[PDB]
């Protein structure tokens, strides 16, 4: 009957879908134990490009230029490095990759070719304690034991480490006062997004 | 592992023994700059 | 091949000057839960004091 | 947050980058020491690019441009040049924004957080352009005042 | 009519019991008219400005 | 731009974050393109007024819902079929999907109360929010997703951390009643709420934070005082001061 | 105050200590650098800020490179050269980028931080650093022959 | 931190009826939109109120 195929149209489906959901258990223990987490997720490419990323945008609108790149490309010459600039992340590309071998190839042999020079240029007994409980400092003591502690002394080891610039070195105080959350002031702060696919 | 430690402390011995014994005077040049110019005796 | 492959050591005596965990207990926990709480604080107390050690050169 | 903003002067074009913002509560009694004090507005924000007028006469070709709302190509030369080619391309002048992403595939923005950085980079302009130019930028400014003018007015000198 | 930021104050502590009087007073005929005063007292308010 | 004429009064609406489709949730369940003026996949379950439809912000080919019979109604785009319903006491306003867990998500409950689910094991609720006195309205996750903000038929707003039982704030004036929507915005810094004297009014997340840019004395300062707080917390006097909100 | 001052004295220290451990310096001369380093570092961290102070530090730091270099070959030892060399080559080119920050006008200062990359810095180091330049200084063509000549 | 708690911002008012619906932008953060039981939707600009 129609009720008895839609549950198990139902079952078929929780249990794939259930499966993809499987994949977010490791990125979601990690980031709920980290020390710290900085937002937005995304990482930022650094301040300054290193010029060989930069020239690879720059493009031909003087007559100069113009003749200059149409004599390279009707020969074989190259406009830019191939290993230096790098691209956008078939039997062509193949051979590009093995332009990029003999480029590299080529690095090593002026490499090669300069060690040798320089390698030829080189050639109690009487005392009574006050047995009263001091009820005004007592007040500021912890009354309950808090949670996930069984025995008393087991909270009592994770209170005495002091935590001031005065008792620790600057180094030492910024790691014991790493804050959890981070985030930058101005950015939009989007889910997450398949570990940054 | 004591050994290893105790094999340790002679290596900076010895190696601190060469470096006093013969010095370029290229090098008592620079060791003012770095060190100063200081007599505690 | 080099002849001291381990970090700078620091002399025990002066990290235990900047101690303040009382190791001489020995406090049984069969919980998972206290057992990483318990292992930071030594990590937290154990960094504090080196850096403290290495310090003394300042002096 | 992070965005471009392209700030046009007598003495030249400068581009400049914005790295963070309290966006919200800029126009607040507290957060607006952000863009007032010198030391503050450094942290957030660098001068990338400068390209100065060479000649008096090149001052006033780019003042009529801009006056007009058209990509002169000395800007044009300079927005090429030194943005990555996704960018966000703050401007002053509606019209001039419009003309830039028909020239080039920069998005732009004119109002919001932008017009506020702009009046802190006019505010500052002299601390940030010190000693990249010979001639000073008050006296930049005061030069243009009149050859401006002149020109509008079909001034004779005789 | 004209209708000042300290007096639609006075009118929206009043609560629910008070809600017709509050959507008398937006109607598009009106005049808004804004005031930055330190406060939510009214009479003083009026007579600044008369 | 365009209008599309239906024959019954459609609740809510939301956008695919990705692939520019929107669901609407009437009496039925029904996904629509932009492009496509008629429904191309429709959902249903039972016979109900389905209040509000969330799209799952991970996983986008997820859906959630709240229905008249006090039941919650994952959906599942991709395979056109509902996945699992959860019927619990009362009826759930709103449901809100939690922005850095995929398969966790918060629903605003009528009996005082806020439900957080895990929807693999949806037999019982992962914690349970208790503070409020009257009906919650709708919820918002922060975009850091540790903490959501809550309204209620009560003139209020709390937030709550989501793996504790307790608000951490709670926000209340006497100006604003009957809190009906909420939202948080996507820096992680400030909330605002859509009330019915007609008046919407802007919040901060953190009632104490300087705002502006801050010195490097300053942000030193300022991690000391919060590492303080948390290494004392358990103390009684400092609890005393801490906790005591004026209502 | 010497509270970035001590920070930067606590990130120099291990390097200092390794080359105790070396046997390169003795324990006296750890001290007397130590001391030069702190009096050198609070000079640039002053409200009042000059330039005579950055070039200073930078030819201690140098001369101190030198005299590692040299002591190096005598002794024999040629491990370890991340956790020293490299570690006072990017405290430099902190300090290169502080400098020419505040100081953009001075081409002579640019120079100087293009020959130090030059002989001690990593290639993409010197290109960000050329990049830098002509970003500001576009207007001399003899900046682009040298760049170019690169 | 209990003497600095000042959480109010600010107050934006326009609709002539309770508002029901808030709709955040994903690409400005200063723009929100709002819709009112009278049926209008008001744009709002969160920097200038
Ligand atoms: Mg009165
Ligand atoms: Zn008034």
């Amino acid at each position: 009957n129609k009720e008895e195929i839609e549950r198990i149209h139902r079952e078929v489906a929780f249990n794939k879908t259930a499966q993809v959901l499987s994949k977010w258990d490791p990125v979601v223990l990690k980031n709920r134990q980290a020390e710290q987490l900085v937002f937005p997720l995304e990482k930022e490419e650094p301040a300054i490009a290193p010029i060989e990323h930069v020239l690879s945008g720059w493009k031909a609108r003087t007559p100069l230029e113009q003749e200059i790149f149409n004599l390279l490309h009707k020969n074989k010459q190259p406009v830019t490095d191939p290993l230096l600039t790098p691209v956008e992340k078939l039997e062509e590309a193949k051979m590009r990759r093995a332009e990029l071998q003999r480029a590299r190839a080529l690095q090593s042999y002026y490499e090669a070719k300069a060690r040798r020079e320089k390698k030829i240029k080189s050639k109690l007994p009487n005392v009574i304690i006050n047995e009263k409980r001091n009820i005004h400092a007592a007040a500021h003591q912890v009354r309950v034991l808090p949670y996930p502690f069984t025995h008393h002394w087991q909270f009592e080891r994770t209170i005495q480490t002091p935590i001031g610039s005065t008792w620790n070195t600057q180094r030492a105080f910024q790691k014991l006062t790493t804050p959890k959350v981070v985030t930058k002031p101005g950015h939009i702060i989007n889910p997450i997004k398949a570990e940054d696919v | 592992a004591v050994a290893a430690a105790e094999e340790e402390r002679r290596l900076r011995q010895r190696n601190r023994l060469r470096l006093e014994e013969d010095k370029p005077a290229v090098e008592r040049c620079l060791e003012e700059l770095v060190f100063g110019d200081v007599e505690n005796d | 091949q080099d002849p001291f492959p381990g970090p700078a050591p620091v002399p025990v005596e002066v990290v235990q000057k900047f101690c303040r965990i009382d190791k001489s207990r020995k406090l049984p926990h069969s919980k998972a839960k206290t057992r990483s709480r318990l292992e930071v604080a030594e990590a937290e107390e154990e960094e504090t004091s080196i850096k403290a050690a290495r310090s003394e050169l300042l002096l | 947050v992070l965005l471009h903003v392209l700030f046009e002067h007598a003495v030249g074009y400068a581009l400049l980058a914005l790295k963070e913002v309290e966006e919200i509560s800029l126009l607040q009694p507290q957060v607006e020491e952000s863009v007032l004090n010198l030391g503050k507005f450094h942290s957030i924000v660098r001068l990338v690019a400068f390209c100065p007028f060479a000649s008096s006469q090149v001052a006033l070709e780019n003042a009529n441009a801009v006056s007009e709302g058209v990509v002169h190509e000395d800007l044009r030369l300079l927005l090429e040049t030194h943005l990555p080619s996704k960018v966000l391309l703050g401007v002053g002048d509606p019209k001039i924004g419009a003309a830039i992403q028909e020239e080039l595939g920069y998005n732009c923005q004119t109002g919001g957080v932008i017009a506020e950085i702009l009046r802190g980079v006019r505010l500052h302009f002299h601390n940030l352009v010190k000693g990249l130019t010979d001639l000073s930028a008050c006296k930049a400014q005061l030069g243009l005042g009149h050859s401006y003018s002149r020109a509008k007015v079909k001034f004779n000198v005789n | 009519p004209c209708i000042t930021d300290c007096v639609m104050a006075e009118i929206e502590k009043l609560g629910q019991k008070y809600r017709v009087a509050l959507r008398i007073a937006k109607d598009p005929r009106f005049e808004r008219l804004p005031c930055t005063h330190k406060g939510t007292y009214a009479d003083d308010c009026l007579v600044q400005r008369v | 731009l365009h209008t599309i004429l239906g024959k019954t009064v459609y609740t809510g609406i939301d956008h695919h974050w990705k692939e520019a489709v929107f669901a609407t949730c009437g009496q039925q369940v029904d996904i629509w393109d932009e492009q496509r003026t008629n429904p191309i996949c429709s959902m249903t379950w039972g016979f109900d007024s389905i209040s509000s439809v969330k799209f799952n912000p991970i996983e986008t080919f997820l859906l959630g819902s709240c229905a008249s019979d006090r039941n919650i109604v994952l959906y599942d785009m991709r395979q056109a079929t509902p996945l699992k319903k959860v019927i619990l006491d009362m009826r759930t306003n709103t449901i809100c999907w939690n922005p850095m867990e995929a398969f966790i998500f918060t629903a605003a409950n009528e009996d005082y109360n806020l439900y957080t689910f895990d929807m693999r094991a949806l037999d019982t609720p992962v914690m349970v929010h208790m503070d409020h006195v009257s009906a919650v309205l709708d919820v918002d996750y922060s975009p850091t997703g540790k903490e959501f903000v809550s309204a209620s038929f009560d003139k209020s707003i709390r937030i709550f951390p989501v793996d504790k039982s307790r608000s951490r704030e709670v926000y209340h004036t006497k100006r604003m009643q009957h809190v009906i929507c909420v939202k948080w915005t996507s820096d992680s810094k400030y909330i605002m709420c859509g009330s019915d004297e007609m008046n919407i009014r802007l919040w901060k997340a953190n009632a104490s934070e300087k705002l502006g840019v801050l010195t490097s004395r300053e942000k030193a300062a300022k991690d000391y005082n919060q590492k303080l707080k948390e290494k004392f917390q358990h103390y009684p006097h400092i609890k005393r001061i801490a906790r005591h909100r004026h209502l | 105050m010497a509270e970035i001052i001590q920070e930067r004295i606590e990130d120099r220290l291990p390097e200092l200590e390794q080359l105790e451990r070396i046997g390169l310096f003795s324990h006296a001369e750890i001290k007397a650098i130590i001391k030069k380093a702190s009096d050198l570092e609070y000079k640039i961290q002053r409200r009042t800020l000059f330039k005579e102070d950055f070039i200073n530090y930078v030819q201690y730091e140098i001369n101190l490179l030198e005299l590692i270099q040299r002591r190096r070959t005598r002794i024999g030892y040629s491990f370890k050269k991340d956790e020293i060399e490299n570690s006072i080559v990017h405290r430099v080119q902190g300090v290169f980028q502080r400098a020419s920050a505040k100081w953009k006008d001075d081409v002579q200062l640019w120079l100087s931080y293009v020959a130090f990359c030059k002989k001690w810095a990593t290639k993409t180091r010197l290109s960000k650093v050329f990049s830098a330049m002509l970003a500001i200084h576009s207007n001399k063509p003899a900046l682009w022959i040298m760049a170019a000549k690169w | 931190e209990r003497v600095f708690a000042k959480p109010f911002l600010a107050s934006l008012d326009g609709h002539r009826d309770g508002v029901n619906c808030l709709a955040k932008h994903p690409e400005k953060l200063a723009t929100v939109l709002s819709g009112a039981c009278d049926g209008e939707v008001r744009i709002w600009n969160l920097t200038q109120r």
